[PDB]
């Protein structure tokens, strides 16, 4: 996160980190939205430009985390993966689009005040919360300049009108994907950056005081640069995609 | 299928508490 | 006021990230 300040305790408790296991590295951030689903970006499972190509044995997920090295004993859970699931129609050539991946717990893992899964839109929620200028919450360990950071961090964003995304890249833009972040003139910063892929961008509902998952971070170019914006995967478009699978397995 | 718990904190919401930037999210949604 | 993506369902060196 760049340009944001250090999460309180609690306060992002779908946080889930993504590791390799051997050797033991960082790669993404994730949320929970039950108590066997995990939901990511398929670009940190699967891009085979960089030759990446992680399957469920080469990985663990951390919850309930707030600090980025430590070994939180007691307070954070370590789970395996029993299946991971890529968009089927996730396109890494061109743009990303549908970068979404489900994965599968092993066991399910106990609720707690450090635990708890975020809601995923119905067609109301989405058509209140998803307006330009209307701002989201995006949370990572990713590094904040293009250092790494000691404790979970935050940062609230505006999403942007689409004809303004549009016109900020050549990358061609789908309709599977908004962004999000301050304009030149708005005179606050903010972004995400390299290792908060896959993190939630989550908006509270003032209709039931819920906090509902909009977006996964998905790409940008370069960090909090003037003019550019960081790039949502629209988990609403896909939530039929979301349910498909976890409904079957 | 949505699990009937989500999405509320247990130690924000369940509580009664808001974090120290929550209303800025709400505040961009009214103002 | 204007929404940022499509409220519909989908039918069927990018970026530095
Ligand atoms: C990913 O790696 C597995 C090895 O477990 C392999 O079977 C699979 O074909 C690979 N998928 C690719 C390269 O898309």
């Amino acid at each position: 996160i760049v340009e944001g300040s250090d999460a309180e305790i609690g306060m992002s408790p779908w946080q889930v980190m993504l590791f390799r296991k051997s050797p033991q590295e960082l790669l993404c951030g994730a949320s929970l939205i039950s108590d066997r689903w995990v939901l990511t970006a398929a670009h940190c499972l699967l891009y085979p430009p960089w030759d990446k190509n992680f399957t469920e044995n080469d990985l663990l997920v951390r919850i309930g985390k707030h600090s980025r090295t430590r070994y939180e004993r007691n307070i954070e859970k370590i789970s395996m993966l029993e299946k991971i699931y890529i968009h089927p129609r996730y396109n890494w050539r061109e743009n990303l689009d549908r970068d979404i991946a489900l994965m599968k717990l092993k066991k399910p893992v106990a609720f707690s005040d450090y635990i708890h899964p975020v809601c995923l839109p119905d067609r109301e929620t989405a058509a209140s919360l998803l307006q330009a200028g209307y701002k989201g919450r995006v949370t990572g360990w990713g590094n904040l300049k293009e250092g790494q950071p000691s404790v979970l961090q935050v940062v609230n964003l505006p999403i942007v009108e689409r004809p303004v995304c549009k016109d900020s890249t050549r990358i061609r833009i789908t309709d599977n994907m908004f962004c999000a972040g301050y304009k030149p003139d708005e005179g606050k910063r903010g972004d995400a950056c390299e290792g908060d892929s896959g993190g939630p961008f989550v908006m509270k509902s003032p209709f039931n005081n819920r906090w509902y998952q909009m977006g996964i971070v998905s790409w940008g170019e370069g960090c909090d640069r003037d003019g550019k914006y960081g790039f949502y995967t629209h988990v609403f478009r896909l939530k039929k995609w979301i349910q498909k699978v976890i409904d079957q397995f | 299928s949505g699990e009937a718990d989500c999405g509320l904190r247990p130690l924000f919401e369940k509580k009664s508490l808001e974090d120290k930037t929550e209303r800025e999210l709400l505040e961009s949604y009214i103002d | 006021g204007e929404p940022g993506a499509p409220i519909d369902y989908d039918e069927y060196i990018p970026g530095i990230r």
